RNA sequence: UUAGGGUUCGAUUCCGGAGAGGGAGCCUGAGAAAUAGCUACCACUUCUACGGAGGGCAGCAGGCGCGCAAAUUGCCCAAUGUCAAAAAAAAAAGAUGAGGCAGCGAAAAGAAAUAGAGCCGACAGUGCUUUUGCAUUGUCGUUUUCAAUGGGGGAUAUUUAAACCCAUCCAAAAUCGAGUAACAAUUGGAGGACAAGUCUGGUGCCAGCACCCGCGGUAAUUCCAGCUCCAAAAGCGUAUAUUAAUGC
């Protein structure tokens, strides 16, 4: 109206681990006018423009913390080289947010109770 | 007097845990025999089961009468008389209702006017006896 | 079980309450620089204590002891910042000239109304708590922050104001 | 006499008290009091200053 | 808790020791006199078509009992560790009431809302004054008026293992909302000690208050009610113990 909001991304502390072979980078973000907080797809389109990657899919991110007072917030990503490395490499909830994740294992309770009726058997 | 001397330490120690013994401010704190006598065992309160309505009469410069209580101990299996420290809330206290006791005050002698009694009862039935007297609460006979 | 976690008191009630003296001079802050409660006054106090005790604990100390000379220095580089004491000052005896109002004084809700952004210390305490105050470009909604002698020359407003 | 309790509070008028505008709170009530007592005056209690006084009528 | 010297507490997160209903004995193992291992006795206790066979929560929840007194038969192995033949993933993610998370939680502890401002009228103080009048400061008030914001609502969303709490926001083209601001603060006090009544009604040595000193016998500054004011304040009383007060 009297402006355009907009989603500013940037980077601050950045290392490559080739052991992993992954980036990890210390996310900033500004949003100046931005209404609410910034949904992650954005600062993974900025993020992809910056270190030339060609994906959304390679970048994974987690956590955002959004600091008191204004539009503010910073965070921590991922990016690794392939998707098989990430798909691989990867805690399972961090995937599951792209939905590359696996399926959730039944129930706690019920495997308990199985395993314990398994020791009586003897075939 | 004291003693001065740098090898005087043992002979002022056992003056110290000599004269002790005649403080009643040492007494009250290290001797068990002190504990067996309150009634409560020492704890902060009690519950008792009301007996009996008991009029009580008043000592000499102010006349007046005194609503207590004799109430029986659960814990100790003792009896204690209790005063009820409010206007008209005897009625509030009704035979072989649970109700709780506490101390007042000073708890090593007993409060004007009344003798022999040091506790009052604070809850009826776990209800705020205050909270009857300045209505908020009714009693349940539930 | 297992917290790590420390809890402090930071204000406490000083002995008999009922003091017609202590009473005046509690009313005469409150109501002036638009303090909540009485609670406020203590808390600075109790900080105020500590501080003047080391203060007099090292001044008792013979020159060129290191408890001295280390810990000296702090105590009159933090009362620099804040503007309690000036830079002409280095004695650890201008540190015990110290007293309750020149810490409220420092308080935000004062500093706002006295750099001339607020109209009475009520009117400040508001603009404050309304999200319409920084103290650099950092928004603060807390009436109780200790300015800098550097950052009460840089308050300005909030960019989510209205009235900036 | 084991029962004769309550007897005053029985006989007792109550005017069950009387409406009354809301108060100012936090440190507007603060406020409040160090205006009346404090300012306005010539004097500062003290006791020189009383906060509460009465009208007259009826002695002894 | 104490200026100092001291005084008092330690069941309880870390370290060390000991124990697993009460006792004793034993096997295996590098390590045990193990108890969600074994054997026996004793006190209890559960099944059985009664021929026999079992049980040990001072492990987590939960139940009964007990006492003045104390939480959910919740979710998760994502984190932190441990055990293992074991990295992850490859069709293909070991276990863990250790531990983490949430629920309940005014023990304790940190921050902070319940208003803020301009016009008019009344009151008080100070200065000047032709005593008419003016200026400054503060308070209170009307169907007085003006803005702003949280509690709360919602989300383009974000946090988290998943979901909340916090935070950020009411469009970026497009998303809520105060005026008696009913979104209305209480708990103890006002004779003395001790901050606050020359009050008004009721009671009349009765009812009751009172830690203590003392109030009440129709003239109550203390009782029982109302108004008024005071202290602390989202906390405030009461009980008991303990420390200061104590050079008792």
């Amino acid at each position: 109206q009297k402006k355009k909001a907009e989603v500013t991304v940037r980077t601050s502390q950045f290392k490559v681990n080739k052991l992993l072979n992954r980036k990890q980078f210390i996310v900033e973000v500004n949003h100046p006018g931005w209404c609410g907080t910034v949904p992650a797809k954005l600062i993974r389109s900025r993020l992809a423009s910056l270190y030339k990657v060609a994906d959304e899919n390679q970048i994974s991110v987690f956590g955002f913390k959004t600091k008191f007072g204004g539009g503010k917030t910073t965070g921590f990503g991922l990016i690794y080289d392939d998707l098989a490395a990430l798909k691989r490499i990867e805690p399972n909830y961090r995937k599951a947010r792209l939905g590359m994740g696996k399926k959730k294992q039944p129930a706690r309770k019920s495997v308990k109770e199985r395993r314990n009726r398994n020791k009586k058997i003897r075939g | 007097t004291k003693a001065n001397g740098q090898h005087a330490a043992r002979k002022l120690v056992r003056l110290r845990r000599k004269n002790r013994w005649a403080d009643k401010g040492w007494k009250k704190s290290h001797t068990f025999v002190a504990q067996k006598a309150n009634p409560f065992g020492g704890s902060s309160h009690a519950k008792g089961i009301v007996l009996e309505k008991i009029g009580v009469g008043a000592k000499q410069p102010n006349s007046a009468i005194r609503k207590c209580v004799r109430v029986q101990l659960i814990k100790n299996d003792k009896k204690i008389i209790a005063f009820v420290p409010n206007d008209g809330c005897l009625h509030f206290i009704e035979e072989n209702d649970e109700v709780l006791v506490s101390g007042f005050g000073r708890s090593g002698h007993a409060v004007g006017d009344i003798p022999g009694v040091r506790f009052k009862i604070v809850k009826v039935s776990n209800v705020g006896l205050y909270a009857l007297y300045r209505q908020k609460k009714e009693k349940p006979r539930n | 079980m297992r917290n790590y976690n420390n809890f402090n008191r930071v204000w406490k009630a000083p002995r008999r309450p009922f003091e017609k003296e202590r009473l005046d001079r509690e009313m005469k802050l409150c109501g002036q620089y638009g303090l909540r409660c009485k609670r406020e006054i203590w808390r600075v106090n109790m900080t105020l204590s500590k501080m003047r005790r080391t203060a007099r604990l090292l001044l008792t100390l013979p020159e060129n002891h290191p408890r001295r000379q280390l810990e000296g220095s702090a105590i009159m580089r933090r009362c620099h910042d804040y503007g309690f004491l000036e830079e002409e000052k280095d004695k650890l005896d201008y540190v015990l000239s110290l007293t309750v109002p020149d810490i409220l004084e420092r308080r935000l809700q004062t500093v706002v109304f006295k750099h001339g952004l607020a109209k009475s210390v009520h009117h400040a305490r508001v603009l404050i708590l309304q999200r319409h105050i920084a103290v650099a470009k950092q928004i603060v909604t807390i009436p109780s922050f200790i300015v800098r002698v550097s950052s009460e020359h840089h308050i300005a407003f909030a960019d989510a104001s209205p009235f900036g | 006499s084991l029962a004769r309790a309550g007897k005053v509070k029985n006989q007792t008028p109550k005017v069950a008290k009387q409406e009354k505008k809301k108060q100012p709170r936090g440190r507007a009530f603060k406020r409040l009091k160090y205006t009346q007592r404090y300012l306005a005056k010539t004097l500062k209690p003290g006791e020189k200053l009383h906060m509460n006084k009465q009208p007259p009528g009826k002695a002894g």
